[PDB]
C-alpha cells in the first residue's frame, strides 16, 4: 500500500484488533454507532428484558449436569453491568463462480489504465453466469440438458438402490 | 458500479462473460435460424456444441488458433452488441477474446478433470481470428470514420516484400563494465537508456545497442489488387498495401484471389528521411487478422 | 407464508409424486446451494424402518431439502453417496428417500428440531459447552472413521436441541474423501514479477468464510482430515468468546491477516515454513508486535474487557463466570466453593484444551480421538 491509501487511522485496507461490543466481529467494530449512548442503552435494557426468562432455563439446565440428569447459584462480579448504567442514567435523568486462467495478458494488463466510469449467480450444468435464475431455466442449453437423463445415470442407479432398501 | 474503457462502449467484464457463455453455449442451428435456413437443421451437427468440440480438437491439436464467425456472434442473442463492439473496436475486444479463450481452455479440463497438464496450455498464447465482418464494402468508399474498425475485402494477391524484422525487445549494453538490460517496445517505441543501470557503474551515454542480440519479429507487406462486389461508376481498380504479422507472414502467395479480414489503419509517413516532419495526409493500410 | 406459499405450489408443479407421498408445512432454513422444507410423514416405510433417528420430541416431522439446478450432478451424487454409504450413528443424519425430476432433485432426511445459534452463544453455560463440543467431536471422529472430511462445519449446519440436549450434523455437499535449491542472482524474496507466467496451485478451496483452515489459506497439495477440527476449535473460542461472528474474511489475504493479529508474524512465519513458502510483512502498525505469547487467554480477556467496560454486555453470571476466571489468571457459602473449584478446574481445562484445539501444524495437532480421551472430557466418560 502506498501510504496516501493507509492515511486513514478508521478505515485500513487490512484488518485491525478494534475488539468492539454488542456481539458484533472483533475487526470490523461498532464504527457505525456507539453502545455508550443513553438510547442505545434503553433498547438493550428493553431486548434483556425479554431475555430474562429465556436465560433461567439455559441457566438451570446445566447448572450441576451437562446431560438432562437432573434453585440457581451465579457468582458475584465486581464490574459493572447494563442494569447498573441504565440505573446510572437514571440518576442521571433524576457463488461458485467460474474458474480462470492463472495468468493474465500483457494487453490485458494495459486496458487497466484505460477504464473509466459510465437473483443473479453462476450455472455449472451449463457452466454460464446468469442475470436471474429465471431466465437461465428457459434457454435452451438448461432445457436440453433437462431432458437428457444419460447425465444423470450414477442418480439414476442409486435412486433405484434406494428404492429397494 | 460498471467501469467502461476510454473512447469505447466496452466493458472487459461484460464481454468477457458474454463472449464465454457464447462460447458455453453456441450451436450451429442458431446459424440455420438467424440465416433463415429451417429445414436444413439436422441434429447430429446442429445441436451439438460447436466451439466446445472445437476448443477440444484445440486442445489436443495443439492448435493455438480460434477461427471465429462474426455472424454466430449476431446469432447468438447476448453476442448481438459485442458483434457491433468487435466491428468498432477490434483492438482489445480481441484481447477480450483471447483472453476468455484461454480461460475456457483452463476450465475445459479443470471442470472436467483431464490428464491434460495446465501448464502447456498457460504457457500458451491463444489468439482468436475473426471473420466474415460484414459487407464487403470497398477502400475507396470507406471514410476516416472507419479508422480502427474490423474490415473484409476480396482481393488478388500481385506481390510480397520479403521477410521484414520489426523489432519487438531491445538489447543495449554498457561499453565499459558490459552490463546489459532488455526493454520491450511501447506503442512502437524503445527507450534508450541515457544512464547505466549499475549501482557501481554509472556512465553517461555509455549503453549502446547490440542489433543481433535483441529480439524481432516477422513482418510482411503484400500488395493486394481489389475485386470490390460493387463498384462506382468510373471506378478505376487500385491496389492496397495490407501487412500481415507473425504467423500469417509467407501465408499467401503471388496470384491467389483470397479474403482478408483486418484492422483498417492510418500512419502518417515523414517527408524526407533527415527530417521527423510527419505529412497530414494519412496512410491508410490493412492490419491483417485473418486469411481465407 | 405471504410469498413462500407460491414456492410450495410451484415445487408441488415440479414433482408429480410428492402429493401422494408427502405433504409439506412449512420453510425451516434456507442455505446457499439449497433450501430446507419442513413436511408431514404421512404414510411410509422409511418412518418405520428408521424410527430411532427420530429424537423423543415426536411426531416425526421429515426434512425435504431442495436442491438448486445450478448444482453440478456430480457435486449432488457424491453428496447423496456419501450419506448413504455411512449411515451408522443419529449424528449423521441419513437420508431416507430420493426424489428426482428431469432436471430437479428432491433429498428426503429425518427433521431434527432445533433453534439458531444466534440465541446459544449470548447466554450458553459451559457445561452446555461441554455437552455440545462432545457431540461434534464424537460425531467428528466417526466421520473420520469412515473417512471423510466435511470442511464446512459452521453452526448453522450443526442441529442442537436444548430441551433433550443432543446434536446432528447435516451438508456433506461440500465433503469429500481423500487416500494419500539456490540459484544466484533472481532474488525473488525482495519482489514479485510485473508479468507473471506462471501457474496458481489449483487448491481445494470451498469452504465458508472465517471457518477456512489455515492449511487451506496456503493451498496445500496434500490436504488433510484436519480442517474439521480447527473448525469446531473456533466454534469453541467462539463460544468460549462470546463473539458469534467472529472471524470474517473479505478476501483469503484478508483472513491471513487475521491470523496474523492474534497469533503472531512470527508464529505464522513457521508455520508456513513447514509448507514450504516463506511470508514476510512489512510496516503493518498493529497492537502486539509478535502476537499474544501467553497465549489466547489475554487476547480473549481485553475483547471480553472492551465490551464489558463498554457496557452494552448482558446481566447473565452465565457469562461473567470466565471474565472473574480471566481476571484471577491475568490478575496473578460452603457449596458456593465447591461450585468455585469445580467451574474453576474444569474452565481452566477448556482454555488448556483450546491451545491443542489450535495448533498450526496438522501433523503436531492432535486427532479427534486424542481430543476425546484427554482429561477435560471426562464426566461424559
Ligand atoms: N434435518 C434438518 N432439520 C432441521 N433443520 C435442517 C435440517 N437439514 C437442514 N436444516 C437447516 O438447513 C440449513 C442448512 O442447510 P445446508 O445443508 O447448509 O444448505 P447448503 O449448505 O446451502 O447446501 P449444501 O452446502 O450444498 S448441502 C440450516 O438452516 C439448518 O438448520
Ligand atoms: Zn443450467
Ligand atoms: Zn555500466
Amino acid at each position: 500500500w502506498k501510504p496516501q491509501e493507509l492515511t486513514n487511522l478508521d478505515e485500513l485496507p487490512y484488518p485491525i484488533l478494534k475488539i468492539g461490543s454488542f456481539g458484533r466481529c472483533p475487526f470490523i467494530g461498532d464504527r457505525n454507532y456507539d453502545e455508550s449512548s443513553y438510547k442505545r442503552v434503553v433498547k438493550r435494557y428493553s431486548r434483556d428484558k425479554a431475555n430474562k426468562k429465556y436465560a433461567l432455563q439455559l441457566r438451570a439446565l446445566f447448572q450441576y449436569h451437562a446431560d438432562t440428569l437432573l434453585n440457581l447459584i451465579f457468582i458475584p462480579h465486581t464490574c459493572n453491568d447494563s442494569t447498573k448504567s441504565f440505573k446510572k442514567w437514571m440518576q442521571e435523568k433524576a457463488g461458485l463462480g467460474p474458474t480462470r486462467a492463472s495468468v493474465m495478458s500483457k494487453n490485458m494488463k494495459s486496458l487497466s489504465r484505460l477504464m473509466v466510469d459510465r437473483n443473479s449467480g453462476y450455472c455449472e450444468n451449463c457452466r454460464v453466469k446468469y442475470e436471474s435464475l429465471e431466465q437461465h431455466i428457459v434457454s435452451e442449453k438448461h432445457l436440453s440438458f433437462a431432458e437428457n437423463d444419460l447425465n444423470f445415470e450414477a442418480i439414476d442407479s442409486l435412486i433405484e438402490n434406494l428404492r429397494f432398501q | 458500479p460498471l467501469r467502461i474503457i476510454w473512447g469505447t462502449n466496452v466493458s472487459i467484464q461484460e464481454c468477457t462473460t458474454n463472449f464465454r457463455n457464447f462460447l458455453m453455449s453456441f450451436k450451429y442451428k442458431f446459424r440455420k435460424i438467424l440465416d433463415e435456413r429451417e429445414e436444413f437443421i439436422n441434429n447430429t451437427t446442429d445441436e451439438e456444441l460447436y466451439y466446445i468440440k472445437q476448443l477440444n480438437e484445440m486442445r489436443e491439436l495443439g492448435t493455438s488458433n480460434l477461427n471465429l464467425d462474426a455472424r454466430n456472434l449476431l446469432a447468438y442473442k447476448q453476442t448481438e452488441d459485442l458483434y457491433h463492439q468487435l466491428l468498432n473496436y477490434p483492438q482489445e475486444v480481441i484481447s477480450i477474446m483471447d483472453q476468455t479463450i484461454k480461460d475456457c481452455m483452463v476450465s475445459l479440463i479443470v471442470d472436467n478433470n483431464l490428464d491434460y497438464d495446465l501448464d502447456e496450455i498457460e504457457t500458451k498464447f491463444y489468439k482468436v481470428r475473426p471473420y466474415n465482418v460484414g459487407s464487403c464494402k470497398g477502400m475507396r468508399e470507406l471514410n476516416p470514420n472507419d479508422i480502427d474498425k474490423l474490415i473484409n475485402l476480396k482481393g488478388l494477391v500481385l506481390r510480397s516484400t520479403p521477410v521484414i524484422p520489426d523489432m519487438k525487445v531491445a538489447f543495449f549494453k554498457c561499453n565499459v563494465c558490459d552490463h546489459t538490460m532488455a526493454v520491450e517496445i511501447d506503442r512502437g517505441v524503445i527507450q534508450e537508456p541515457a544512464r547505466c543501470e549499475r549501482i557501481d557503474c554509472n556512465e553517461p551515454n555509455s549503453m549502446s545497442l547490440i542489433h543481433n542480440r535483441c529480439s524481432f519479429a516477422d513482418k510482411q507487406v503484400i500488395k493486394l489488387q481489389e475485386t470490390p462486389d460493387f463498384v462506382p461508376d468510373g471506378q478505376t481498380p487500385h491496389s492496397i498495401s495490407l501487412c500481415v504479422y507473425d504467423e500469417l507472414v509467407d501465408s499467401c502467395r503471388a496470384g491467389d484471389r483470397i479474403e482478408v479480414t483486418g484492422t483498417f489503419r492510418s500512419i502518417p509517413i515523414r517527408a524526407n528521411s533527415r527530417q521527423r516532419v510527419l505529412k497530414s495526409l494519412y496512410k491508410t493500410y490493412v492490419d491483417v487478422v485473418h486469411v481465407k | 407464508p405471504p410469498e413462500i406459499k407460491e414456492e410450495m405450489i410451484q415445487l408441488y408443479h415440479d414433482l408429480p409424486g410428492i402429493e401422494n407421498e408427502y405433504k409439506l408445512i412449512d420453510k425451516i432454513g434456507e442455505g446457499t446451494f439449497s433450501s430446507v422444507y419442513k413436511a408431514k410423514d404421512i404414510t411410509g416405510k422409511i418412518t418405520k424402518k428408521f424410527a430411532s433417528h427420530f429424537w423423543n420430541y415426536g411426531s416425526n416431522y421429515v426434512a425435504l431439502k431442495k436442491i438448486y439446478v445450478t448444482s453440478s450432478p456430480q457435486r449432488i451424487y457424491n453428496e447423496l453417496n456419501l450419506l448413504y454409504i455411512m449411515t451408522g450413528s443419529s449424528r449423521v443424519a441419513p437420508l431416507c428417500d430420493a426424489k428426482r425430476v428431469r432436471d430437479q432433485v428432491i433429498a428426503v432426511l429425518p427433521y431434527y428440531p432445533h433453534e439458531e445459534f444466534r440465541t446459544f452463544y449470548r447466554d450458553l453455560p459451559i457445561k452446555g459447552i461441554k455437552k455440545y463440543i462432545w457431540e461434534l467431536l464424537r460425531a467428528l471422529k466417526f466421520v473420520h472413521s469412515k473417512g471423510i472430511i466435511h470442511r464446512d462445519i459452521k453452526p448453522t449446519n450443526f442441529l442442537f436441541n436444548l430441551e433433550l440436549g443432543r446434536g446432528v450434523l447435516v451438508d456433506f455437499g461440500l465433503a469429500e474423501a481423500q487416500m494419500d535449491n539456490n540459484v544466484n542472482g533472481v532474488d525473488l524474496t525482495k519482489g514479485y514479477p510485473k508479468n507473471e507466467t506462471r501457474r496458481i496451485k489449483r487448491a481445494n478451496r470451498a469452504g465458508t468464510r472465517g471457518f477456512r483452515a489455515p492449511e487451506v489459506l496456503m493451498k496445500c497439495g496434500a490436504q488433510s482430515t484436519k480442517i474439521d477440527i480447527w473448525s469446531v476449535g473456533v466454534i469453541l473460542l467462539s463460544l468460549l468468546g462470546r463473539r458469534f461472528p467472529m472471524f470474517q474474511s473479505l478476501d483469503d489475504a484478508d483472513s491471513l491477516l487475521e491470523l496474523c493479529t492474534i497469533f503472531g508474524w512470527k508464529e505464522l512465519r513457521k508455520c508456513a515454513a513447514l509448507h514450504g513458502l516463506g511470508f514476510e510483512a512489512s510496516g503493518l502498525i498493529w497492537d502486539k508486535p509478535n502476537g499474544y505469547s501467553n497465549g489466547l487467554k489475554e487476547f480473549v480477556y481485553d475483547l471480553l474487557n472492551k465490551e464489558c467496560t463498554i457496557g452494552t454486555f448482558p446481566e447473565y453470571s452465565v457469562a461473567f463466570e470466565t471474565f472473574g476466571f480471566l481476571q484471577q489468571e491475568l490478575h496473578d457459602a460452603y457449596e458456593l466453593k465447591k461450585y468455585q473449584e469445580e467451574i474453576w478446574s474444569d474452565h481452566y481445562w477448556c482454555f488448556q484444551v483450546l491451545e491443542q484445539c489450535f495448533e498450526m501444524d496438522p501433523q503436531k495437532r492432535s486427532s479427534a480421538e486424542d481430543l476425546l480421551k484427554t482429561p477435560f472430557f471426562n464426566e461424559l466418560n
